[PDB]
DNA sequence: ATCAATATCCACCTGCAGATTCTACCAAAAGTGTATTTGGAAACTGCTCCATCAAAAGGCATGTTCAGCTGAATTCAGCTGAACATGCCTTTTGATGGAGCAGTTTCCAAATACACTTTTGGTAGAATCTGCAGGTGGATATTGAT
DNA sequence: ATCAATATCCACCTGCAGATTCTACCAAAAGTGTATTTGGAAACTGCTCCATCAAAAGGCATGTTCAGCTGAATTCAGCTGAACATGCCTTTTGATGGAGCAGTTTCCAAATACACTTTTGGTAGAATCTGCAGGTGGATATTGAT
């Protein structure tokens, strides 16, 4: 599934950072870098939805995670 | 017989995807991923629409944050090619290494 | 009759100190501080929304989205720095190209 | 069930920009804006009570938090407009 | 008068425990300190924090558990829930 | 009168720590087995730390752990210095560490 | 009392050298050490200011060891060792 | 006359400093340096003895920390002599400029 | 630089339709009044510890010389990654209907908060003990010239 | 492949600064007995959330061709490191007055706690509007080429 991230998608995340030219192994170490990042954040967001009893991860699970990693995202529920 | 050289469409693409706010990562594919992960840690999980959504911007800002630090990095080195030694100085930097 | 009133201010006062009270910050909560409080968050929220307006003016819109929020803060020296290290969703980035990756 | 700051957002719109309308997504943005400054300046002004071991958050802990955390524009003008509140409160 | 509290005796108890012939000198008692009221305070945080969110009056054993997962990793948080979970059971058979 | 540390099977102060907890503007109400678990996960660190001190420290021929013996803990343990990796430690000073290329060729 | 000025000079090469040498650095620019100077008080700028605003607000004359602790703590480079 | 080559005593100084401890900076300086830069902010102020002590611990540590961070970059850059541009592409990574 | 063609990009105007806006009514806060509580400002004052000052001295800072070798040009070729058009497939979209399940609402028993009385564990000094910081010796590398 | 010059170990010696232990009051844990809740354990709604269908409309995967960028190789001016002479100024030891922290009390203005009343903000079916997204048609920007 993370191949589902297609090299075109990375292309566009560069352009929208102002990349110019990309070396081919640029794909791979993007796809194992954005693997961790969610894994931090669901971890954490899952941890959340366990304490409070529940099997549906929230936005604001989501949100306060991201707010723990030093992430903070505005326009989900704080 | 038209052909633009290279690096012009490039730069035409830095301009169009600098303008606009789209997520840039496919929904589904995406979706597929966070449970994925998720399904690691906890298992028959349900997810809000609104906390994929949320997960995609806080990744898609992440990782474009992350290239415009790579491409200093890239630059720094007398390049205009960011390459993965470039994504780890900068993911070092940071602290997240 | 209400404390906003008094205060001349449009955020709620009475909320502010409802906050204050049951967010486990101190025990007693002063009844000035919930005023303070409201009128600073009034004022940063006016300073934005003004510069949001100008960014929607500046791309011919009468109603504000997010990006004119992200043109609004990253533009803007301080509200930039006192938000470095939030994320608004559906803000994109401003255009910057770097002068090396340019033609000729 | 499930307040927020909208109304109070929306009529501040009015009146920097009367002319000026917004998105909710772009309501959402400030609702998440106004919850975190909150949260910044409660959280400062509690910690100043504990440091100097007081048991009530007053003004003057709110403004120092100010001082503390806004970069001073646009902290100048937040101490001014709280200042302000807080006088035109005590005369009534 | 002017009377502080510290965790130094416990420190140095727990030291005479993993190293007896092992002292500390005050500068490192002075850093243990730092670190204990650190961590105190994030788990205390964190936990007030998790309380908040679910509209609990109570930090209980719970929260507390749940903050040591959040904050530390991997292999030092199983070993401090377990070393928890111990002394509550054990504290809870009077 | 037992102490609730002895009844917990613990060293550290289990009523210091549920008095910190009420003082502490947490939440209105403290749970009992909060500050049980609470000081039971600090002494588990403290102990964990002062373990690989003491090494660092016989490691150098010292009987008393000094700061320099804390970082040299810290810093070579992952876990530990991911807990603190934004944590200075005052007179610690830093691992010895020669980036490869800048020896001699 | 004696006035005080240009004191960031006394911030010497020599020294700037062996903070470089702890930090692994082998060649050293000849410009790094006005740079060094700069970026050393900005640090110092944003520290003094949080601390004497924590001295200020317990209405006292004398920067404690807290009030740096805690100004160092808000900026995130929290400090152990003086800490109580 | 005996003579030791360019990079030998360096070494030889990173080797030194990285087993020890004790401040670099040198004491009266420093304070002299807290109390200027204080006093242009607030004047009448007393420092408690441990408060400089605090700023020299928190300042040498930031500014050796920085420097491991220029020296990534300076070998980024395939050179081994750290340079100003090097400082400012590490403070503009970790978020500081 | 200015001939000619291919695409790109930019304005002006256009009409839906997805979201805003404006209008219409009920519990939960917000304001008031009344009666106690109490936190911490004010007024001394005991007593650390901060700012100065004197003085002698040696570790270091400053400046200078000299050349080793580093960084910054310059060149150049192989080959990596950009631009295509061509092809086919996985994402998207939008319901229908089913259901799993967050969110209410009604609980009572376990557990928490009070609140005085009784104990004792820890803190602040004296008192008693001892790692180790330097200081001096010759082993044992380590470097750099031939 | 060997000296020589110099730096680096490493172990052995020893009292002094700093630690470990010894002793007494008091703030603070503990025990016991009361009087509030808390938030769980059940039984039930209505949302929203998967799971599928079933079209087409994109958007991605693939192979071609080469432009141009990265990296390797060579040079060399001069920057920066090493070593040295000189002597300043930081350190260290120690003393002194007094600023200004910090510890006790006293005790009013301002806090929390009710109990009652009255207002507001959130909700869910009201009525328009802002821009999206397609339409041109007109310059613009790129890139090839006498």
């Amino acid at each position: 599934n993370i191949q589902g991230i297609t090299k075109p998608a990375i292309r566009r995340l560069a352009r929208r950072g102002g990349v110019k030219r990309i070396s081919g192994l640029i794909y791979e170490e993007t796809r194992g870098v954005l693997k961790v990042f969610l894994e931090n954040v669901i971890r954490d967001a899952v941890t959340y939805t366990e304490h409070a009893k529940r099997k549906t991860v929230t936005a604001m699970d989501v949100v306060y995670a991201l707010k723990r990693q030093g992430r903070t995202l505005y326009g989900f529920g704080g | 017989p038209h052909r633009y050289r290279p690096g012009t469409v490039a730069l035409r693409e830095i301009r169009r995807y600098q303008k606009s706010t789209e997520l840039l990562i496919r929904k589904l594919p995406f979706q597929r991923l966070v449970r994925e992960i998720a399904q690691d840690f906890k298992t028959d999980l349900r997810f809000q629409s609104a906390a994929i959504g949320a997960l995609q911007e806080a990744s898609e800002a992440y990782l474009v944050g992350l290239f415009e630090d790579t491409n200093l990095c890239a630059i720094h080195a007398k390049r205009v090619t960011i390459m993965p030694k470039d994504i780890q100085l900068a993911r070092r930097i940071r602290g997240e290494r | 009759k209400t404390r906003s009133s008094r205060a001349g201010l449009q955020f709620p006062v009475g909320r502010v100190h409802r906050l204050l009270r049951k967010g486990n910050y101190s025990e007693r909560v002063g009844a000035g501080a919930p005023v303070y409080l409201a009128a600073v968050l009034e004022y940063l929220t006016a300073e934005i929304l003004e510069l949001a307006g100008n960014a929607a003016r500046d791309n011919k819109k009468t109603r504000i989205i997010p990006r004119h929020l992200q043109l609004a803060i990253r533009n803007d020296e301080e509200l930039n720095k006192l938000l470095g290290r939030v994320t608004i969703a559906q803000g994109g980035v401003l255009p910057n190209i770097q002068a090396v990756l340019l033609p000729k | 069930r499930k307040e927020s700051y909208s109304i109070y957002v929306y009529k501040v719109l009015k009146q920097v920009h009367p002319d000026t309308g917004i998105s909710s997504k772009a309501m959402g943005i400030m609702n998440s804006f106004v919850n975190d400054i909150f949260e910044r300046i409660a959280s400062e002004a509690s910690r100043l009570a504990h440091y100097n071991k007081r048991s009530t958050i007053t003004s003057r802990e709110v403004q120092t938090a100010v001082r503390l955390l806004l970069p001073g524009e646009l902290a100048k003008h937040a101490v001014s407009e709280g200042t302000k509140a807080v006088t035109k409160y005590t005369s009534s």
